[PDB]
């Protein structure tokens, strides 16, 4: 009853980031370790725990967040970060716990003339709490006029596509990004190592 | 869109008050037309907004209002300026009208 | 509270002019930046304009295909080129935004460039 990662690192589709795919992974052993020396992700940084010690830790749930950002914002998946990244699609906690882990997929994601089915939130009224997934496609109104489904002037749609493109630089290339949290709540504890 | 400005040219003396007339030729949203002065030789400044509102730094001598105006109440001398209107109605087709010279 | 545009431009027919504005004082990228130009002596005609966080362009017809306009928030500056330069082209090419600050926008163009000359001759 190992617990199904294969499902989520070698999944055909990855959420955007305005819109991640929380996945709940409960009442299985997580084998970390397979992750953790595959030497096959570009990031792999823990919080709050040891990356070789993963397998002891026993946590009530593990919830691992999908999706692709491109390259240079894959710094702002940090616990006190803030960023376009960081404030308005995703946001870690200050005291967030669990593994961030990142990869590079440019040779399955970009396409020759650029592959713009990734979007990410540029425009929001207030920064994101922590885990808030906000994924309204409602017209941004930068002024104090009502935009009334129409965009225009101070009126903007609120997300935008990443040009992921085979000729990028590598802050360009998109990025597969999983977050798993560490949940310990009041609870049986049912995800643990082998 | 075309925006027909008149008059071409606006002739009176500081003191009085003066109207300037920018018209649509289709209604447009009040929200989206605005007044600009361009004192010759500079870069033109705002007035108006939303049709009707000051924009910051703009004096009581003036004020807002298809049949757009913009409302002198009194002349002074830095008040003689060529006067444009402009629509951000949609995403493009934003145009000026041809500017009011007021002497 | 500023928007500095370049300097002034000589460029032979056919060739293509750059011109830029950057920003200070405010917050350039949550703005947006349209373009105008003016002849001497003559109207104010729109260029285009471009959404400054979104990159997002829109151009008048009369340009339209041979007119581009960029951004690059690395040093908050708006970028337009206009290519196959005419004689007529010959005018003062403005940049203008909107005060940001924050999560607000001013509801019109407050912030004007000084005006850059652009001319196209022999
Ligand atoms: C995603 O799929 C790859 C390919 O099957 C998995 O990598 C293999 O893992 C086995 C078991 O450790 C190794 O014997 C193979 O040599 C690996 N192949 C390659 C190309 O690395 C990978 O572990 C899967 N990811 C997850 C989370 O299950």
């Amino acid at each position: 009853n190992l617990c199904p990662f294969g499902e989520v690192f070698n999944a055909t589709r990855f959420a955007s980031v305005y819109a991640w795919n929380r996945k709940r992974i409960s009442n299985c052993v997580a084998d970390y370790s397979v992750l953790y020396n595959s030497a096959s992700f570009s990031t792999f940084k823990c919080y709050g725990v040891s990356p070789t010690k993963l397998n002891d830790l026993c946590f009530t749930n593990v919830y691992a967040d999908s999706f692709v950002i491109r390259g240079d914002e894959v710094r702002q998946i940090a616990p006190g970060q803030t960023g376009k990244i960081a404030d308005y699609n995703y946001k870690l906690p200050d005291d967030f716990t669990g593994c961030v882990i990142a990869w590079n997929s440019n040779n399955l994601d970009s396409k020759v003339g650029g592959n713009y089915n990734y979007l990410y939130r540029l425009f929001r009224k207030s920064n994101l709490k922590p885990f808030e997934r906000d994924i309204s496609t409602e017209i941004y109104q930068a002024g104090s006029t009502p935009c009334n489904g129409v965009e225009g002037f101070n009126c903007y749609f609120p997300l935008q596509s990443y040009g992921f493109q085979p000729t990028n630089g590598v802050g360009y290339q998109p990025y597969r990004v999983v977050v798993l949290s560490f949940e310990l709540l009041h609870a049986p504890a049912t995800v643990c190592g082998p | 869109i075309v925006l027909t400005q008149t008059p071409g040219t606006l002739s009176l003396s500081p003191g009085e008050r003066a109207t300037l007339s920018c018209r649509a030729s289709q209604s447009v949203s009040s929200s989206y037309l605005a007044w600009y002065q361009q004192k010759p030789g500079q870069a033109p400044r705002l007035l108006i907004y939303g049709a009707s509102s000051r924009a910051t730094g703009i004096p009581d001598r003036f004020s807002g209002s298809t049949d757009f105006t913009l409302t002198i109440s009194r002349l002074e001398p830095e008040d003689f300026a060529v006067y444009y209107c402009q629509q951000y109605v949609g995403l493009t087709g934003w145009t000026f009208g041809q500017g009011t010279k007021v002497e | 509270v500023q928007l500095v545009q370049s300097g002034p431009e000589v460029k032979k027919p056919g060739t293509s002019v750059r011109v830029s504005c950057k920003a200070s004082g405010f917050t350039f990228t949550s703005s947006a930046v349209q373009w105008v130009r003016q002849a001497r002596g003559q109207r104010l005609e729109w260029v285009g304009w471009i959404v400054v966080g979104s990159g997002n362009t829109n151009y008048a017809q009369k340009f339209h295909e041979r007119v581009t306009i960029t951004r690059d928030m690395s040093t908050s500056t708006a970028y337009m080129e206009l290519s196959s330069l005419r004689s007529e082209d010959t005018a003062v090419y403005y940049c203008a935004s909107p005060y940001c600050s924050g999560g607000s926008c001013s509801d019109g163009f407050d912030i004007w460039g000084q005006g850059t000359m652009v001319t196209v001759s022999s």
